[PDB]
């Protein structure tokens, strides 16, 4: 199961 | 030892400003998902044959993270065309690489999570997964707004839990044979090289996976200077290849000995030059 | 940014026999970023049923790729695969041989 990512850059 | 890993990597086109986003799971470095958006219809896909049993409600899923993380790098991909200061008319370029390595007491070795811009290292989580490495004047930024956010505790969440917990339920399903290795079969070629000279080149193929060490001896004394070699290559049917050479005088050359070590090799080899 | 330069080797998936059909590999990696223009030639010429592998990249963070062709090695004629990248000027083009 992949992670999804949480605040952009 | 196991391990899982997923690569992301998102291009971005001028004019048709949706990026291009390709997402690939790796588990024990085999791929076993992906997730192409350029592809006419996208969802990720099954990889290896091992994969196909999980149910439609997991395909569905994982297809709406992806998704997601479309839309994150379309928007990360933004914020840092403008930390750059580089023009909405070039094409950039950022990745991502996200995981846990396991060992072979099934415990957490460690986690990692970390980006790339530009081919350039751009911020990575730490080992202590609590805390973020940045190298860029621009990557501090979007560091402050992590540490603020909050955002290395969601990372350690999916680190520590899920994609330990996901890659065993793989890793048990994935019993059906991640085992496969298949063995090298080496020999050696001969090419006369010079006056009174020849290359001996031991070639190792047919291998898989990828790991494998050549050496080449002459009564027992490894040889490293004068070793030619080349990085190792896919065969194009799943398997890899490569060999190593050296240059020896003619009529020599049977009093040198080729080595190969692979895993999957009851013992290694040993090999020398005949016809 | 941090660009990098194709590597290139060019192969036959099994030992060339003069008159067998085999495949004719040109695999490219360590490249960044990911556009790149490969063919593979006989004779100087293109080559039109080419198929390649889907995009990967290693572990620092560089890219690879697998081109590929089904052919027939004869002794005297000749293959190549050609290359374009926003690190080169002019196109590499690196011979096929037999015995590397």
């Amino acid at each position: 199961k992949a992670v999804y990512n949480f605040a952009t850059m | 030892p196991h391990s899982m890993r997923y690569f992301e990597t998102a291009v971005s086109r001028p004019g048709l400003e949706e990026p291009r986003y390709i997402s690939v799971g790796y588990v024990d470095n085999k791929e076993f998902v992906r997730f192409d958006s350029d592809a006419e219809n996208p969802r990720y896909e099954p990889r290896a044959p091992w994969m196909e049993q999980e149910g439609p409600e997991y395909w569905e899923r994982e297809t709406q993270k992806a998704k997601g993380q479309e839309q994150w790098f379309r928007v990360s991909l933004r914020n840092l065309l403008g930390y750059y200061n580089q023009s909405a008319g070039g094409s950039h370029t950022l990745q991502q690489m996200s995981g846990c390595d396991l060992g072979s007491d099934w415990r957490l070795l460690r986690g990692y999570l970390q980006f790339a811009y530009e081919g350039r290292d751009y911020i990575a989580l730490n080992e202590d997964l609590k805390t973020w490495t940045a190298a860029d004047m621009a990557a501090q930024i979007t560091r402050r707004k992590w540490e603020q956010s909050g955002a290395a505790e969601h990372y350690k969440a999916y680190l520590e839990g899920e994609c330990v917990e996901w890659l065993h339920r793989y890793l048990k399903n994935g019993n059906a044979t991640l085992l496969r290795t298949d063995s090298p079969k080496a020999h050696v070629t001969h090419h006369p090289r010079s006056k009174g000279e020849v290359t001996l080149r031991c070639w190792a193929l047919g291998f898989y996976p990828a790991d494998i060490t050549l050496t080449w001896q002459l009564n027992g004394e490894e040889l490293t200077q004068d070793m030619e070699l080349v990085e190792t290559r896919p065969a194009g049917d799943g398997t890899f290849q490569k060999w190593a050479s050296v240059v020896v005088p003619l009529g020599k050359e049977q009093n040198y000995t080729c080595r190969v070590y692979h895993e999957g090799l009851p013992e290694p080899l040993t090999l020398r030059w005949e016809p | 940014m941090i660009q990098r330069t194709p590597k290139i080797q060019v192969y036959s998936r099994h030992p060339a026999e003069n008159g067998k059909s085999n495949f004719l590999n040109c695999y490219v990696s360590g490249f960044h970023p990911s556009d790149i223009e490969v063919d593979l030639l006989k004779n100087g010429e293109r080559i039109e049923k080419v198929e390649h592998s889907d995009l990967s990249f290693s572990k620092d963070w560089s890219f690879y790729l697998l081109y590929y062709t089904e052919f027939t090695p004869t002794e005297k004629d000749e293959y190549a695969c050609r290359v374009n990248h926003v690190t080169l000027s002019q196109p590499k083009i690196v011979k096929w041989d037999r015995d590397m």
